[PDB]
RNA sequence: CUUGAGUCUCGUAGAGGGGGGUAGAAUUCCAGGUGUAGCGGUGAAAUGCGUAGAGAUCUGGAGGAAUACCGGUGGCGAAGGCGGCCCCCUGGACGAAGACUGACGCUCAGGUGCGAAAGCGUGGGGAGCAAACAGGAUUAGAUACCCUGGUAGUCCACGCCGUAAACGAUGUCGACUUGGAGGUUGUGCCCUUGAGGCGUGGCUUCCGGAGCUAACGCGUUAAGUCGACCGCCUGGGGAGUACGGCCGCAAGGUUAAAACUCAAAUGAAUUGACGGGGGCCCGCACAAGCGGUGGAGCAUGUGGUUUAAUUCGAUGCAACGCGA
C-alpha cells in the first residue's frame, strides 16, 4: 500500500515452529506469517513443509508492498529454516543475500536442564 | 553467516552455514552443558580417534 | 518375505482378451464361481458400453480414470510413532486398488441385482459422483496431509 | 672429595597464584517505532503469556554471569584445581654451558598449612539456571521423570566448615631392567641450502616383551628387580553406629567399640540364560489380500451353579468337537 519495493526476509525456525516476518530494511515489519498460525497444530506444525505452506501465505501481505525483491534472514536450527527460503526464492521473490543470523554465545548463560527421559 | 550470489540462478550454498555455526555450537549448547562430561565423555572421543 | 515371485499370469479377458479386464472379473468372482461371477460382469459391462454408446472396455477404463489412485500412505512404526508416511503407488497397483474398490462399492451400492449396482455404480466413476472416485480423492487427503513426512 | 642436594648466569613454555582493569558474542529486563492473532510448550497436551496488542522485527538503554573459535592424546599445579585480552605483584618446573658451596640428603608419628561442591555467618549483588515451593500433564497411584513459574543458592568480600568414586580406587625418595609408535617443550649438530635430517634433556599418551598377577591386567611414567622411611588391612552384618574425648555457629567432622547374629561376605574369570543392548538373519510372524470368530439361532466342549449323583481325567502357547 506504499510500495516498498523491496525489504527483509525473517525466520525464526525454532524446534518446535516456524515464522516468517518480512519488513523493510529499516526493521519495520511489514507482513508477518506463523506455520502454527496456518492450519495443522504440534507434530503437523513442526514439520518443514508446514514452513513452506506458511511462508508463501506471508508473501500473501508483503507482495502487494510494492516489494520486488528482499534479503533472507535465518536463525536458530529446526525444518522450514531452510523451505522458508525456497519458498520466497521460488514465489517469484527475487533473492539476493541470504544471512544467517542464528546467535551463538561465546560462552556466557547457563542453557536449562531439562530433557531428562 | 553472510551470503550474495551475482545472476538470478537460486543457490543457497548453505555450505559457509554448515562449515562452522549452525548446528554443533548450536545444538551442543540447546540443552543444559556437561560441566563433567567435557572433561571425560569429550575426552573418550580419542578413544575413538585413536583407532 | 524375502523371497521374489514374479507375477501369476491371468487368462486375458475371456471375451475381449484383455489380461487388465480379466483380473476385473476374478474380484468380483467370489466362491470359486467364475462363471456365475463373469456372468454379471459382462452383462453390467456391455449395459454400461451401450449406455454409454462406446464399447465396454472404453467407458471401462474412462470410469476407471477417476477410481486411479496416484498415491497413497502406509504406516510404518518406527519408535513407538507410528507415522503415516506417504508414497506414490505404482501402475499396476493403482488400477489393482481401483478395479477393488469399485466392485467392493458396487457389492453394496443397494440396488436390486448386481448387474445394476456395478454397472450403474461404473458409471458414476466416469464423472466423479460414486464411492470409486471419492475413495480415490479421499486417500489422497491421506497423503499431502501427511506430505509433511512424504 | 664431588657424583647427591643446593647457589649463580642465561635463556624456555605455561588455563600456576593474588590484585586491578577491560572487549565482544548472547540472555533477560525497560522504553519506543513497525506489525497482527497468535506465541510458547509436548509424545500429545495443558498451565502460562497474547486485542490492556504478544510473538516476530528495528532502535536506544540497564545489568549480571560466563568467555564460542584457538583447544588437543595439550599445558601448568603438592593436592584441590586453573581457559578472552591487558597490566601490576608473585611461585614453581625445564635445558644449556659452565662458575660456586661442599653430604648441607631421603623419609617423618605428633604439629602446621592448603582443602571440589553443598552448607553456615555478616554485608553486598542477582541475568541465566535452579533444591524448596506452586500450578499443569502423565499414572492405578506419581509427594518423580516431562511442561509453565520460581526461592535458597549459584556471583562477591572477610570468616567458618573440612567432607568427595578428594581416584591412577596405585605414599614418598633413589637405582637397575628388551622394544615399537606418537604428542609436548629445551638444547647440540647437518649443501641448515628445507618445515627437511641427525642426535641428546624434562614432561606425556598408546601398544607391548621379560617378569610380576588369582585372573583382569601392569609393563623403563610397573603392579618388574632392590633399597630408606611412613600410613593402613586382619571375615560379613551390627557399624564408621553408640558411648566418651576433641573440634564446630550449626549442619556435623574426627577418634572408635560391644552385645548380638551368619557360614558366609568378596575379587576375577567361565559357561549358559535374559535385556524395554547392538549387528545379521528366518516363520503366514508382520505387512499385502480373501474369507472368518467376537453380535444372532442351534450343536458341542469347559468353568460355574445345582444335584442323591451330576463318574474320572486334560485347565498358558502345548486344556475347552480333548482321552470318548
Ligand atoms: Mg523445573
Ligand atoms: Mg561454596
Ligand atoms: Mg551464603
Ligand atoms: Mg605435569
Ligand atoms: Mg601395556
Ligand atoms: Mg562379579
Ligand atoms: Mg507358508
Ligand atoms: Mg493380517
Ligand atoms: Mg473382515
Amino acid at each position: 500500500r506504499k510500495q516498498v519495493s523491496d525489504g527483509v526476509a525473517h525466520i525464526h525456525a525454532s524446534f518446535n515452529n516456524t515464522i516468517v516476518t518480512i519488513t523493510d530494511r529499516q526493521g519495520n515489519a511489514l507482513g508477518w506469517a506463523t506455520a502454527g498460525g496456518s492450519g495443522f497444530r504440534g507434530s503437523r506444525k513442526s514439520t518443514p513443509f508446514a514452513a513452506q505452506v506458511a511462508a508463501e501465505r506471508c508473501a500473501d501481505a508483503v507482495k502487494e508492498y510494492g516489494i520486488k525483491n528482499l534479503e533472507v534472514m535465518v536463525k536458530g536450527p529446526g525444518p522450514g529454516r531452510e523451505s522458508t527460503i525456497r519458498a520466497l526464492n521460488a514465489a517469484g521473490f527475487r533473492i539476493t543475500n541470504i544471512t544467517d543470523v542464528t546467535p551463538i554465545p561465546h560462552n556466557g548463560c547457563r542453557p536449562p536442564k531439562k530433557r531428562r527421559v | 553467516i553472510k551470503v550474495r550470489e551475482n545472476e538470478p540462478f537460486d543457490v543457497a550454498l548453505r555450505r559457509f552455514k554448515r562449515s562452522c555455526e549452525k548446528a554443533g555450537v548450536l545444538a551442543e549448547v540447546r540443552r543444559r552443558e556437561f560441566y563433567e562430561k567435557p572433561t571425560t565423555e569429550r575426552k573418550r572421543a580419542k578413544a575413538s580417534a585413536v583407532k | 518375505r524375502r523371497r521374489v515371485i514374479g507375477q501369476r499370469k491371468i487368462l486375458p479377458d475371456p471375451k475381449f482378451g484383455s489380461e487388465l479386464l480379466a483380473k476385473f472379473v476374478n474380484i468380483l468372482m467370489v466362491d470359486g464361481k467364475k462363471s456365475t461371477a463373469e456372468s454379471i460382469v459382462y452383462s453390467a459391462l456391455e449395459t454400461l458400453a451401450q449406455r454409454s454408446g462406446k464399447s465396454e472396455l472404453e467407458a471401462f477404463e474412462v470410469a476407471l480414470e477417476n477410481v486411479r489412485p496416484t498415491v497413497e500412505v502406509k504406516s510404518r512404526r518406527v519408535g513407538g510413532s507410528t507415522y503415516q508416511v506417504p508414497v506414490e503407488v505404482r501402475p499396476v497397483r493403482r488400477n489393482a486398488l481401483a478395479m477393488r474398490w469399485i466392485v467392493e462399492a458396487a457389492r453394496k451400492r443397494g440396488d436390486k441385482s448386481m448387474a445394476l449396482r456395478l454397472a450403474n455404480e461404473l458409471s458414476d466413476a466416469a464423472e466423479n459422483k460414486g464411492t470409486a472416485v471419492k475413495k480415490r480423492e479421499d486417500v489422497h487427503r491421506m497423503a499431502e496431509a501427511n506430505k509433511a513426512f512424504a
